[PDB]
C-alpha cells in the first residue's frame, strides 16, 4: 500500500492514527507471496504452506524505529511510540508467512516460528531470536548495535550471508561460534542452553561477499569454526588484481590465520581443487578435453594434478628452492595422447627413475631444482604420450620408459653442453632444393640449424642465405665457432 | 604463377563411355577433373579429383588413376586438402617451399596481387565450447568489425596450425584472395590481411575429427549479405 | 568390463536370435523375463516375434555372479567390516543405467541392451529383496546398503556412499533425462555411428552422470531486497477539502468544492500499464 507513515512528523503520525481502522485481507496461491506494510492498518495474511516463501517487509517502517514481532503468535499489533503514550498501528493476523524482514536502520526483535524462516536483519541493531527448523539471515555492514542470535530448542541449522562484507574484515577467535569485528559492532550467536553447541556439527553455514564460505567443526575437545568452501571466481570480482592461482588465496588465509575444515573444496574458475591441510596436498581435477594447464610447483604444498585425454600439461621455471615434489596423473587413451611434458622452461639437466608404476624425473635448472611422478589411472603408463624437452627433441614416453631400467636406478635423459639447442632440425635428403624459414625471436642470437645426415654417403650443401648472417658452426662447449 | 594454363584431353573409358580430363597446373600440384558427361545423365555429370604433388624433389611421377586418390566431389576435394595441409603432409610442405621459392624471385620479398590469386588462404581459431553440427553449408559468416582480422599463406614454416589453446581448434581454408590487402611482413614470413565487414559463404563443414577436438571449415568469400547472425551460438568470438 | 560383459552377452543373444529374422525392430517383445538358474544365468527369452518362438535359454553368468558377490557382502553386514566402495560404484551405475534407459525408452543391439538393463533391474528386485514386497524399490535398497557400510566403517567414503545414494534417489535431472539422451539420438540418427562408439556414448554419459551426482559443486545467493517505495503519499491530499470547507460562507461554493474533491478523486480510480506488468 501508500507510504503513509515514513517520518516522525506529527502530521504522519495524526494520518496514521486516522487511517489504522483500515483493512486489508490477502489471499495468495502457491508460485509466491511478497507483502509490504503501508505503516497503519489492519492486515489479514490469507497465504498457504504449499508456498516456496512468503515475504512480510517492513523496510516502510521509519529509520531507527524500534520494533518487536513474533511469527508463532497469529494476532499481534505494534506499540507505536506516539508523544506519551503506545497506539496499535499494526493489526496482524498472519496464515502463511515463512519470511521476517525488518527495518532499514532501526531496531529490531523478530521471532520465528518452528518451520524454516528467514530474516533480513536491520541495519540499525538490535536481539533476533530464531525459530525453528531451518533459518537464514541476511545481515549488511556496518551495524549500530551488536546483535544477539538467540538458537532454538528444535531448530536443526543456520546459514547465515553477508552480501556486503569481506572476508578481510572479519577475525578469528578460538573456541568463540560467535562472529567477532575488527572495527564494529560484532555479533554473539547463543541457543536457549550453553551445552548443545556440539549439535550444530556441519550445521552452522556462513557465507561471505568476496565468495568464502564459513562451518563450524569439532575439535577433540571444543567447537570452532574454519573453512571449506571457496569461491575463486567471486575473488577475483572483488580483487581484480590478484592472480586466480589458489595457493596464493590459500596462503593469504593462512596469514589471517583462520583455520580449515579437514577437506576444502576450491569452486570457480574453469577447474576445480581439493585441498587437504593434514596431508598438506593440493590436487586439481580436471575435466575438460585438450585443455592446457600452466602446472607450477610451491613450497607450502604438494601439487598433483589429474588429467583428462588430450590434454597438455606445462612446466614453468621454478623460481624458489626447496619446491615440494608434483605429480601427473594421465587419463589418455591409445590414440588420444598427452604432451605431458613441455620442458622449454630451464632444461638444464634431467634425469630419471623408474618406480613402481610410475616416472621420477628430476629437472634441475641452473640453480634451483624440481621433482616431478608421472603415473596413470591405467595401471601400465602409456607409451603414446610426447615428452618434450628441447624445441625439437619431442619424444616418446615409450622410449624413455625403455631407456630407464627396472633396478630404480637413476639415468641421464638430457643435459645441456653435450649440443646446442636445436631451434630446427632439418634432413639432408628432405633439403635437395628446398627453401629454409626460421622465425625471429628477440635477443636469444642462438637460432641454429641442426642439418641431420643419416645417409650412409657424404654430401654437399652449396646454399645461400636470402635474409641472415651466419655466425660460424658449432664444434664444442666453450669453443669459438 | 604465371602460367595458369589448362589442358583438356579425352579419354576412350572401356568401349564408348569416352571421359573428358582438365588438367590444371598450381606450382606442384598437377590437379585433374574427370567428367563423364552421358555415362549417367545428359546433366549432373559425376566429377572426380586428385593430385600428384611432386614430393622430396622427386622428377619422374607416374598416374595410373586407380591408386592415387579416389572419386570426390569439388568440397570434398577442398576439404582432402585443407586435411592434408592441417597434417604434416609431404603436399602442402612442397606447396610451402615453392611459394617461398616465387616470394624472392624478384631479390626482395615482396608478394604480388597475382601471386595470392593462385593460392588460398589459411586461419585457424580456438572455441572455448563448439557445438556438435551447428553450421551448416551455404551458412554466412562475418568478420568482427571492431578488430581487422588476418590471414596466412603458409602454415608449415610459420607454425601457425600447432596446437595451440585449449578447446576445439577450428581451421579455416578461404579460396577467394582477392581484395584482402598484403600486410608489410618481414622477409620470409608471410600474411595477409582481411578487411572487417567482410562476408564469408560456409561450404562443407566436416567434423570427423570432433573427438580429437579438431573441426575444418573452408570458406568461400561474398560481398556485403549483412542478413543474420554469423558468430557461434555460445558467443566466443570467431576469427580469434 | 561391462564393456565386455554386454558385448558377450549380444553376440550371445543375437546368433540365439538368428533362428527368426530381425523384422525391423520392436517385434521380438522380449516378453519372458526370468531369471531361471541364478548360478548360469538361465534367462528365459520367448523371443515371440509374431510367431511361436521361445529362445529360453541363454548363458548370461557374467553380471549375475556380481549380484550374487553383492548378496555376499549383503549378508556380510554383521559379520565383516570391510569397507567395499568399488561394488558401491558398481551399484549406483547398473542402477542408474537400468532408469536412464528405462525413462530413454529399431537396430537389435539398443533393443537388446534395454533387456540386460532390464534383466538387471529385476535381477536386483530377486536378491535385494528377499522376501516379496510389491512396493519394493531399488533406492531403499542401495540406502540401506550405504547405511550399513556407513556404520561398519565411517569417513569420506561413508558420506561419498550418502550423497551418490540420496542423488540417485532424487528423480533424475530435467537436464539429464533431457539433453544428453536427445543428443546421443542426434549422434546416433543423423550421424551415422556404428555400434561401438554409440555404445560408449551411453557408458560415458551414465557414468559421468553419476559422477557429477555424487560429487558437490554448486553457489547459494540469497537476493538482496532494500528500500521498497511506493509513491510518496503524503496524506494530506486526501479528506483535507473540509478544511476549506468550513469559511462561513455559502454553501453552494462549499458545494462545488466537495463535488471537485469527488470528481478528482475519481478520475483517477485504477492507472495499469500493461507493458511494464504493475
Amino acid at each position: 500500500p501508500l507510504r503513509v507513515l515514513s517520518d516522525l512528523t506529527p502530521e504522519c503520525t495524526e494520518q496514521a492514527i486516522s487511517l489504522k481502522d483500515y483493512k486489508f485481507i490477502l489471499r495468495g496461491g502457491s508460485g509466491g507471496l511478497a507483502v509490504q506494510v503501508g505503516g497503519a492498518g489492519y492486515y489479514d495474511i490469507d497465504a498457504n504452506l504449499v508456498a516456496k516463501e512468503n515475504t512480510l517487509s517492513f523496510r516502510g517502517l521509519p529509520e531507527e524505529f524500534p520494533l518487536t514481532f513474533d511469527l508463532s503468535k497469529q494476532t499481534q499489533s505494534v506499540m507505536l511510540k506516539t508523544p506519551d503514550d503506545e497506539v496499535p498501528v499494526m493489526t496482524i493476523t498472519q496464515k502463511g508467512i515463512n519470511t521476517l524482514v525488518g527495518t532499514a536502520a532501526g531496531k529490531d526483535r523478530l521471532i520465528g516460528n518452528d518451520k524454516d524462516n528467514t530474516f533480513h536483519t536491520s541495519s540499525g541493531g538490535g536481539t533476533v531470536i530464531s525459530g525453528g527448523g531451518n533459518n537464514r539471515y541476511i545481515i549488511p555492514r556496518d551495524l549500530k548495535t551488536p546483535l544477539t542470535l538467540t538458537l532454538s530448542s528444535n531448530s536443526v541449522s543456520h546459514e547465515i550471508f553477508l552480501p556486503e562484507t569481506t572476508l578481510a574484515e572479519l577475525k578469528p577467535v578460538a573456541f568463540e561460534l560467535s562472529l567477532i569485528y575488527w572495527a564494529g559492532n560484532n555479533i554473539n550467536v547463543q541457543p536457549e542452553d550453553e551445552a548443545k553447541l556440539n549439535h550444530f556439527a556441519g550445521n552452522f553455514r556462513v557465507h561471505t561477499r568476496d565468495g568464502m564460505t564459513l562451518e563450524a567443526v569439532s575439535r577433540e575437545n571444543g567447537i570452532q569454526l574454519a573453512i571449506s568452501l571457496c569461491d575463486v571466481q567471486r575473488w577475483q570480482a572483488v580483487y581484480p588484481e590478484e592472480n586466480n592461482r589458489p595457493d596464493a588465496i590459500l596462503d593469504r588465509l593462512h596469514d589471517m590465520g583462520w583455520s580449515l575444515t579437514p577437506e576444502v573444496r576450491f569452486q570457480g574458475g574453469e577447474t576445480q581443487v581439493s585441498y587437504d591441510p593434514l596431508t598438506r596436498q593440493l590436487v586439481y581435477q580436471l575435466q575438460a578435453r585438450y585443455s592446457e594447464f600452466q602446472l607450477a610447483g610451491s613450497r607450502h604444498h604438494t601439487t598433483a594434478v589429474t588429467g583428462t585425454p588430450g590434454s597438455r600439461y606445462i612446466i614453468m621455471k621454478p623460481v624458489t628452492t626447496q619446491i615440494l615434489p608434483t605429480q601427473i596423473i594421465l587419463a589418455g587413451d591409445n590414440d588420444h595422447p598427452e604432451t605431458i611434458d613441455l620442458l622449454e622452461a630451464s632444461p638444464v639437466l634431467v634425469e630419471g627413475k623408474k618406480d613402481k608404476n610410475s616416472v621420477i624425473l628430476t629437472i634441475a635448472t641452473i640453480q634451483y631444482s624440481l621433482q616431478l611422478t608421472i603415473s596413470g589411472i591405467e595401471e601400465s603408463l602409456p607409451e603414446t604420450t610426447r615428452v618434450a624437452i628441447q624445441p625439437q627433441d619431442t619424444r616418446l614416453l615409450g622410449d624413455v620408459l625403455r631407456i630407464l631400467p627396472d633396478n630404480g636406478n637413476w639415468v641421464g635423459i638430457f643435459r645441456s653442453g653435450h649440443t646446442p639447442t636445436v631451434n630446427r632440425l632439418e634432413n639432408l635428403m628432405a633439403l635437395n632444393q628446398v627453401m629454409t624459414f626460421l622465425p625471429r625471436v628477440s635477443g636469444s642470437a642462438e637460432q641454429v640449424l641442426c642439418l641431420e645426415n643419416l645417409g650412409g654417403v657424404r654430401k654437399k650443401v652449396e646454399g645461400e642465405l636470402l635474409s641472415g648472417k651466419l655466425k660460424g658452426a658449432w664444434k664444442a662447449e666453450g669453443e669459438p665457432t | 604463377e604465371k602460367y595458369n594454363l589448362s589442358i583438356l584431353s579425352e579419354i576412350p573409358q572401356n568401349n564408348n563411355t569416352v571421359v573428358h580430363s582438365i588438367l590444371r597446373v598450381n606450382g606442384p600440384t598437377m590437379q585433374v577433373r574427370t567428367i563423364d558427361y552421358r555415362g549417367t545423365d545428359e546433366n549432373n555429370p559425376i566429377v572426380s579429383f586428385s593430385d600428384t604433388t611432386f614430393i622430396n624433389g622427386e622428377q619422374m611421377l607416374s598416374y595410373d588413376s586407380h591408386s592415387s586418390g579416389r572419386v570426390y566431389s569439388r568440397e570434398e576435394y577442398m576439404m582432402w586438402e585443407l586435411q592434408q595441409r592441417v597434417s604434416e603432409a609431404s603436399s602442402a610442405r612442397t606447396q610451402d617451399y615453392w611459394l617461398m621459392d616465387a616470394a624472392v624471385r624478384n631479390g626482395e620479398w615482396k608478394i604480388t596481387p597475382e601471386l595470392l590469386r593462385h593460392t588460398p588462404g589459411y586461419i585457424r581459431s580456438t572455441v572455448s565450447k563448439w557445438s556438435r553440427g551447428w553450421l551448416k553449408t551455404g551458412t554466412i559468416l562475418q568478420t568482427p568489425e571492431d578488430r581487422n582480422t588476418d590471414v596466412y599463406l603458409t602454415t608449415i614454416q610459420n607454425n601457425v596450425f600447432s596446437r595451440q589453446g585449449g578447446g576445439y581448434q577450428v581451421y579455416y581454408r578461404i579460396d577467394g584472395m582477392a581484395g584482402a590487402d598484403i600486410a608489410d611482413n618481414a622477409p620470409g614470413e608471410t600474411r595477409c590481411t582481411l578487411r572487417p565487414g567482410t562476408c564469408f559463404e560456409v561450404t562443407s563443414v566436416d567434423e570427423r575429427h570432433y573427438e580429437w577436438n579438431i573441426i575444418y571449415v573452408t570458406l568461400k568469400t561474398c560481398g556485403w549479405s549483412r542478413n543474420g547472425q554469423s558468430k557461434t551460438p555460445n558467443g566466443d568470438n570467431l576469427f580469434n | 568390463r561391462v564393456k565386455q560383459q554386454l558385448a558377450g552377452v549380444l553376440d550371445t543373444l543375437q546368433q540365439h536370435f538368428q533362428n527368426i529374422p530381425r523384422s525391423s525392430g520392436r517385434h521380438l517383445s522380449v516378453e519372458n523375463i526370468e531369471l531361471a538358474d541364478i548360478g548360469s544365468g538361465r534367462f528365459n527369452l520367448q523371443i515371440r516375434d509374431g510367431e511361436t518362438l521361445h529362445t529360453t535359454s541363454v548363458e548370461v553368468p557374467e553380471v549375475v555372479s556380481r549380484f550374487q558377490k553383492l548378496s555376499t557382502m549383503l549378508s556380510a553386514l554383521p559379520a565383516s567390516g570391510i569397507m567395499d566402495f568399488d561394488l558401491g560404484m558398481s551399484v549406483v551405475g547398473v542402477v542408474q543405467y537400468a532408469r536412464l534407459l528405462q525413462q530413454g525408452h529399431m537396430d537389435i543391439k539398443q533393443l537388446s541392451e534395454a533387456t540386460l538393463g532390464s534383466m538387471i533391474q529385476i535381477a536386483g528386485n530377486k536378491f535385494l529383496n528377499t522376501e516379496g514386497i510389491q512396493g519394493f524399490r531399488l533406492e531403499s535398497a542401495v540406502a540401506e546398503g550405504m547405511r550399513s557400510v556407513a556404520t561398519r566403517t565411517g569417513g569420506t567414503m561413508g558420506k561419498a556412499l550418502s550423497a551418490s545414494a540420496r542423488v540417485l534417489e532424487l528423480p533424475v535431472l530435467e537436464t539429464v533425462l533431457g539433453t544428453w539422451n536427445l543428443y546421443n539420438s542426434v549422434i546416433q540418427l543423423q550421424q551415422a555411428t556404428s555400434y561401438s562408439e554409440t555404445m560408449a556414448a551411453r557408458v560415458q554419459i551414465a557414468f559421468d552422470s553419476i559422477s557429477l551426482g555424487l560429487t558437490a559443486a554448486s553457489v547459494a545467493f540469497p537476493p538482496l531486497i532494500i528500500a521498497t517505495g511506493p509513491i510518496a503519499a503524503i496524506g494530506m491530499g486526501a479528506s483535507s477539502i473540509a478544511r476549506n470547507v468550513a469559511r462561513k460562507e455559502e454553501r453552494h461554493t462549499q458545494w462545488l468544492e466537495y463535488k471537485k474533491f469527488l470528481t478528482d478523486g475519481s478520475k483517477h480510480i485504477v492507472v495499469a500499464s500493461p507493458e511494464r506488468g504493475l
